[PDB]
């Protein structure tokens, strides 16, 4: 009959430093290049 | 409510089971006492003065 | 050896909303309840606050 | 009175608690009179004193040891018994459940042993923590020592076989002893132990007495007056016993002790003396298999 039935949670902050770069927003693809000149 | 690292792969899909998980009371007793001599039976209560 | 006896349980599922102080702001998260005879040897060579 | 607590122990089935809500006002034994005592002082399974099952001695002795208490109203959470053996004399009037016979207006009942009745009877199991209370029968004196004698006496016939001992008419009624189907071989294995010990007891000192008194009387006054109120009746049985039997005092006199340390041993064992009474008031002064008692303190 009692309560504390309570957790709480998130994750974020790091989880976009190791990600070290991001796109967002991929349509419906086939085929992604990236060509390299040196 | 447990997190989910939900998986890349045709592994199969993640399910939160947000259980409620239950525990039992036990009862305890604690018990002292204190004694009383065969006088201040009478005195205490205005008996013997 | 303390360090990881430190840390080797979870916290519980608890905000108790009255906290124990360290006169600074800093609140308190764990007792470490021990003997008499252990406390003297332990805090002269292991230091202190 | 003092009333005394019991706990109940963790989570119980509702037969559990049905089986505690059949047994208001039975007869409970417990070891220690502390104010708050828990269910692992009670059961069966606390009756255990050389690491295997007590037989109906092994009860008897704790019988005879321990402490009777008596459940006045059940609860959950606790057992409120007043106990009997508290208390000045024919004050705390208490209730008992009564067992086949009568219980009449008098009698001064006595706790006994299960398997001299039903064993599996009475023998209520709590199936969730799995302990067994095995509650003691309220014999009156009369009958209870009557009882007490004969099936002993029919573990003599079991013992090394060749009337039919188990009629014992009541004032009223004919008691069936007999539970033939599955308990009566149950029975003279259960009763062991105790048929050696009452014959052991008459071996031992029938053989010890017999060499005895002939080495006695001429090793005065308790001489001629060994036979004075024994005329015919020791000489009698020197006559009859000594022929058909066989026939050393630093042995005799070391096993004298010893035998009469044994026979000390049986009287309180033995006779199941009264501890409660039933002396009522505004009865019908008979009571029946099934229904309440107002059950006095002290004989």
């Amino acid at each position: 009959c009692n309560t504390l039935s309570l957790v709480r949670f998130l994750e974020l902050g790091l989880s976009v430093a190791c990600v070290c770069t991001k796109f967002p927003e991929l349509a419906y693809m086939n085929e992604g290049r990236v060509q390299f000149e040196v | 409510h447990q997190p989910l690292i939900a998986r890349d792969g045709p592994h199969p899909v993640e399910q939160p089971v947000h259980n409620y998980m239950t525990k039992v009371i036990d009862r305890r007793a604690l018990n002292a006492a204190f004694s009383l001599a065969t006088e201040a039976i009478a005195l205490l209560t205005g008996e013997a003065l | 050896w303390l360090v990881d006896l430190t840390t080797a349980t979870q916290p519980s599922v608890a905000v108790p909303r009255l906290t124990h102080a360290d006169t600074r702001g800093r609140p308190v998260d764990g007792v470490l309840v021990t003997t008499a005879a252990i406390k003297q040897r332990l805090l002269q060579s292991f230091l202190k606050v | 009175c003092f009333e005394a607590d019991i706990a109940i122990p963790s989570g119980i089935s509702r037969p559990d608690a049905a089986a505690l809500q059949r047994c208001e006002g039975r007869v409970v034994f417990l070891p220690t009179i502390r104010r708050q005592l828990a269910l692992a002082d009670v059961a069966h399974e606390s009756f255990v004193s050389g690491g295997v099952s007590p037989d109906t001695l092994g009860l008897l002795l704790a019988y005879r040891r321990r402490f009777p208490a008596v459940i006045t109203r059940v609860l959950p959470t606790r057992i409120v018994a007043c106990p009997v053996d508290l208390g000045l004399t024919h004050a705390g009037t208490v209730n008992l459940r009564n067992t086949s016979p009568v219980d009449l207006c008098n009698g001064d009942p006595v706790s006994l042993v299960p398997p001299v009745f039903e064993g599996q009877a009475t023998d209520v199991r709590l199936e969730s923590l799995d302990l067994t209370l095995r509650f003691p029968v309220p014999l009156p004196t009369p009958l209870a020592r009557e009882i007490v004698a004969r099936l002993v006496a029919r573990g003599i016939r079991d013992l090394n076989p060749d009337p039919d001992l188990n009629v014992l008419y009541y004032n009223g009624a004919r008691l069936s002893l007999v539970a033939d189907v599955q308990q009566l071989a149950s029975v003279n294995t259960e009763l062991r132990s105790l048929v050696l010990n009452m014959v052991y007891s008459i071996t031992e000192g029938t053989t010890l007495i017999l060499t005895l008194i002939p080495r006695l009387l001429a090793l005065g006054y308790v001489n001629a007056l060994l036979q004075m109120q024994s005329v015919t009746r020791e000489a009698a049985q020197l006559i009859h016993p000594e022929a058909p039997m066989l026939m050393r005092r630093l042995p005799l006199y070391e096993a004298l002790v010893a035998w009469l340390a044994h026979a000390g041993q049986l009287g309180d064992i033995l006779a199941l003396a009264p501890a409660v009474r039933v002396c009522t008031f505004d009865g019908a002064a008979v009571v029946q298999s099934g229904d309440m008692a107002p059950v006095i303190r002290y004989p």
